[PDB]
DNA sequence: GAGCGTTCAGCGTTCGTTTATCTCCCCCTGGTATAATGGGAGCTGTCACGGATGCA
DNA sequence: TGCATCCGTGAGTCGAGGGTAATAACCAGGGGGAGATAAACGAACGCTGAACGCTCC
């Protein structure tokens, strides 16, 4: 998901479908897509 | 008469971090607002403002004032 | 209508067009309204390349927040 | 309305922001304060 | 009882109802019998980078 | 094995704003929904007073 949101959006979509890659949602750019809390600063498990 | 009225250096040393402080003041501010919205139920678990309050005030402003006194206590789970 | 423009040298009025068709002017006005074509939403305005026509028209089905809370009140 | 308005804005920050926003000091919160006219007054130190 | 006083009554008496019939234009389909027999047509110039893909 | 070629990708930021063209054309038949008139019941009225009581001579 983060790779798709970068420059390539066809090759990354195409090979992910072939490879069948499940995206674990840990990270920053992909947690902005879904609307969840970014794991950075106040969004951490310990602070929140 | 400003945002900077409770100084930040005094607040910082109480909580030992910076991100810890903002959520800690915010969690308390949520509680005190919820207390004001009982409107007659008077549920036991909520607790009102510990410090005196102006005629009009923001609940977050009250929360930061409580930290400077240091009566309020936070604990990470 | 093309023949009338060439012959009379002026844009014909719908009423004069109507008698040639033998129908009534209201039918002429009606058929003119059906004879258009839609314009594509995904088209550039032309002032700038990035802007698209589809990002300039608002929907009505959205629930306006002020009205919804007033009904509850 | 104007009398009521000054009562509610107090102690409520607003995030100013300039368009390119190269580095994280591009977005900075401030304490608002009403002023006539139609232009945001800003503090000369924070210009750079 | 006189004379009229209130109020059920069930009964007609057609008027109430909704529910059943029945007549009509848009809309879709099919058909024309001299002979007719391979498109117009719109382009083109950024720049670097890289890796596939062709070929000496 | 090396050299030549072409194809795909990317190239800032917020401001301002709405419409585009053209060729046989008909009876002929006929289906199918969209709008126009008499029959089943029960409810307002209607006089039918009749049948009960409410005061009055």
């Amino acid at each position: 998901l983060s790779a798709a949101s970068f420059q390539e959006t066809t090759r990354v979509l195409t090979d992910a479908a072939i490879n069948a890659k499940s995206d674990s949602l840990i990270g920053l750019k992909e947690n902005v897509i879904i609307g969840k809390l970014i794991p950075a600063g106040t969004g951490l498990s310990r602070y929140r | 008469e400003g945002i900077i009225n409770p100084p930040i250096d005094e607040l910082l040393e109480a909580t030992d971090s910076k991100y810890s402080l903002v959520i800690y003041a915010a969690k308390r501010a949520r509680q005190i607002n919820a207390y004001y919205s009982q409107l007659g139920e008077g549920l036991l678990e909520y607790v009102g403002p510990l410090v005196d309050t102006h005629v009009h005030e923001k609940p977050l402003s009250i929360a930061l004032r409580e930290i400077n006194a240091g009566l309020l206590t936070s604990e990470a789970i | 209508q093309r023949q009338m423009l060439q012959d009379l040298g002026r844009e014909p009025t719908p009423e004069e067009l109507a008698k040639e068709l033998d129908m009534t002017p209201e039918k002429v006005i009606e058929v003119q309204k059906y004879g258009r074509e839609p314009i594509s939403l995904h088209t550039p305005l032309g002032e700038d390349g990035d802007s698209e026509f589809g990002d300039l028209i608002e929907d009505s089905e959205a629930v306006v927040p002020a009205d919804a809370v007033s009904f509850t009140l | 309305v104007y009398d009521v308005l000054e009562e509610v804005i107090a102690e409520h920050p607003v995030l100013l922001n300039r368009a390119p926003t190269l580095h994280r000091l591009g977005i900075q919160a401030f304490e608002p304060q009403l002023v006539e006219g139609k232009a945001i007054q800003i503090h000369p130190l924070v210009c750079t």
